[PDB]
């Protein structure tokens, strides 16, 4: 049942978590990135240096065609291709097969990643943000319409933290995507849900931020200007320009004893410490409060620095441990990326227009602190925190 | 690193 979907994702925050799927009759196996930050199902359909395989449209008995092109632009990366449909399957997912819209990517810039080990992308967000337009039923919509698979999914993403190599991205277990349900063995404590403000991105509303127990005291709108989303396909936690400066100040200050290249805080440069020397305790926790399910009720998730200091391999290719700053600046709203998701079991309860958080079974723990999901809290005028035009 |  759901056991068979446990551990069905591979990858890392920096390059994406992917799932295995087949497409076409006869079936063609492909690794697909799992993206809650977009709407389109797309796959390589023509050679590319970073692609170890691709979708041959002309070998599927079942490939239909729409003779309609598509362009999809992301914050970074973009692709162009031809629209058709085909039968699709998830070996380590539910036992069903659906005919779903599929973009065959013909041309692309900055979208496929060197030795990422995926060749496609699965946009799980809602039709409203699908290209060329909504009419284009995203995959999950198809799956729910054509089958008895319930309308929700869960994502438990894990980051292993000794920089992962390409022979380790195959070997590592990055996580689990439970289709059509919640697997209770994969989290502890209880689930806290925040409503999905609107069904396009999975867009939530942040009502308070604290760093090591201190409120930034900003007007909430600032936290959700012009939106906050949950995006498995974005690596970093991306804050809007004011919130970002505020958080960086607080974090610099808290970590004053030590010195970092000015490009460190822009997430351009690494920092390294003697292996197992890194002074985690001088980096603060960050608590995000989310709108709850009941009037004047909030809850919070606490992010450890282990998450916002992402690991990567040395400039000398030496043992001592290195990291990139996984908090970055946004001109297009708050994005709770994979680093933020890594700690948690996240339920995308599309059916009840909500998203739940609980501490993940996976989450790595620093000695004296622990990631948490706690409530209830009281918070007034939460609707005022949503940004409108 | 990846970025919608």
């Amino acid at each position: 049942s759901f056991v068979e979907m446990v551990d069905n994702l591979r990858g890392k925050s920096g390059q994406g978590y992917y799932v295995e799927m087949t497409v076409g009759s006869p079936p063609q196996t492909l690794n697909i990135l799992v993206d809650t930050g977009s709407s389109n199902f797309a796959v390589g359909a023509a050679p590319h240096p970073f692609l170890h395989r691709y979708y041959q449209r002309q070998l599927s008995s079942t490939y239909r065609d729409l003779r309609k092109g598509v362009y999809v632009p992301y914050t970074q990366g973009k692709w162009e291709g031809e629209l058709g449909t085909d039968l699709v399957s998830i070996p380590h997912g539910p036992n069903v097969t659906v005919r779903a819209n599929i973009a065959a990517i013909t041309e692309s810039d900055k979208f496929f990643i060197n030795g990422s080990n995926w060749e496609g992308i699965l946009g799980l967000a809602y039709a409203e943000i699908a290209r060329p337009d909504d009419s284009l039923e995203p995959f999950f919509d198809s799956l729910v319409k054509q089958t008895h698979v319930p309308n929700l999914f869960s994502l438990q993403l894990c980051g292993a933290g000794f920089p992962l190599n390409q022979s380790e991205v195959l070997a590592s277990v990055g996580g689990s995507m439970i289709i059509g349900g919640i697997d209770h063995s994969l989290y502890t404590g209880s689930l806290w849900y925040t409503p999905i403000r609107r069904e396009w991105y999975y867009e939530v509303i942040i009502v308070r931020v604290e760093i090591n127990g201190q409120d930034l005291k900003m007007d909430c709108k600032e936290y959700n200007y012009d939106k906050s989303i949950v995006d498995s396909g974005t690596t970093n936690l991306r804050l809007p320009k004011k919130v970002f400066e505020a958080a960086v100040k607080s974090i610099k200050a808290a970590s004053s004893t030590e010195k970092f290249p000015d490009g460190f805080w822009l997430g351009e440069q690494l920092v390294c410490w003697q292996a197992g020397t890194t002074p985690w305790n001088i980096f603060p926790v960050i608590s995000l409060y989310l709108m709850g399910e009941v009037t004047n009720q909030s809850f919070r998730i606490t992010i450890l620095p282990q998450q916002y200091l992402r690991p990567v391999e040395d400039v000398a290719t030496s043992q001592d441990d290195c990291y990139k700053f996984a908090i970055s600046q946004s001109s297009t709203g708050t994005v709770m990326g994979a680093v933020i998701m890594e700690g948690f079991y996240v339920v995308f309860d599309r059916a009840r227009k909500r998203i739940g958080f609980a501490v993940s079974a996976c989450h790595v723990h620093d000695e004296f602190r622990t990631a948490a999901v706690e409530g209830p809290f009281v918070t007034l005028d939460m609707e005022d925190c949503g940004y409108n035009i | 690193e990846i970025a919608x």
